[PDB]
């Protein structure tokens, strides 16, 4: 039994990050069509929570209006995916995807027909988490990073100030794996790990944005979207089929 | 164009 308080904020951008994460959304079928449609329902939700979220990043808000706008139509999936494979390393009852905590996905729905082949990509992330055992102050600061991972290849309008955020953020996820108490070289192998992983969060995203924008565009495949997700994706392609989009790699590849 | 994000943003 204590009183009614809030816990005690501390002067790093891990203790922040921590209060302004959104909390997680609840949804509130056994054919992928249907399914499909009830995913995006959720992810649209899900997105006007993390634009809210990315507003209070310090820093973000101090970034020229279109940089904001673009930063976040180039991350969403990548921010939405993490976030997914969180909770369904989090749930620690095998491979099942937590979309939602009222909204499971089991081996058994990951494998109906049109499912797995989406499934599987989203399921990556969940398995990486798990295998290095990713901790919470980590995976905030990898998500953050998320959002500043993709930018125009011609460069933002606020390119100075975009450099220096991220950089904090780097550092931010340097002194997270510091925490743990490893020694020199494990911290420097854990930030390559980790680096890694971020890195390979590129190539998934490129996976489920090839449906995303597929079943978007098909409207014959009847697969709704809400209006937000709808316009960010609208935008979004553009820009992507254009090869404007510049994924920011901490590894050569 | 993106009237739902910009109104969200301000
Ligand atoms: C394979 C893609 C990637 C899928 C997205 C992966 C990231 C995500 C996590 C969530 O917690 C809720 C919704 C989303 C944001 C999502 F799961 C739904 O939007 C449907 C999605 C677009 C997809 O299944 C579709 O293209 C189906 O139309």
């Amino acid at each position: 039994m204590v009183p009614a308080a809030l816990p005690q904020l501390t002067p790093t951008l891990v203790s922040l990050l921590e209060v302004i994460e959104p909390e997680v959304l609840y949804a509130g079928p056994d054919s992928a069509w249907r399914i499909m449609t009830t995913l995006n329902m959720l992810g649209g939700r899900q997105v006007i929570a993390a634009v809210k979220w990315a507003k209070a990043i310090p820093g973000f808000r101090n970034l020229h209006l279109d940089d904001q706008m673009t930063l976040l139509q180039y991350s969403w999936m990548s921010l939405m995916a993490f976030a997914l494979g969180w909770r369904s390393y989090r749930q620690a009852s095998g491979n099942l995807l937590c979309f939602a905590p009222d909204l499971i996905i089991n081996e058994q729905r990951m494998t109906l027909p049109c499912m797995y082949d989406q499934c599987k990509h989203m399921l990556f992330i969940s398995t990486e988490l798990q295998r290095l055992q990713v901790s919470y102050e980590e995976y905030l600061c990898m998500k953050t990073l998320l959002l500043l991972s993709s930018v125009p290849k011609e460069g933002l309008k606020s390119q100075e100030l975009f450099d220096e955020i991220r950089m904090t953020y780097i550092k931010e996820l340097g002194k997270a794996i510091v925490k743990r108490e490893g020694n020199s070289s494990q911290n420097w192998q854990r930030f390559y790990q980790l680096t890694k992983l971020l890195d390979s969060m590129h190539d998934v995203v490129e996976n489920l944005l090839s449906y995303c924008f597929q079943t978007f565009l098909d409207k014959s495949m009847s697969i709704e979207f809400p209006e937000m997700l709808a316009e960010i994706i609208t935008n979004q392609i553009p820009k992507y089929s254009n090869g404007n989009i510049k994924k920011l790699l901490f590894h050569q590849k | 164009e993106n009237a739902l994000l910009r109104y969200l943003l301000d």
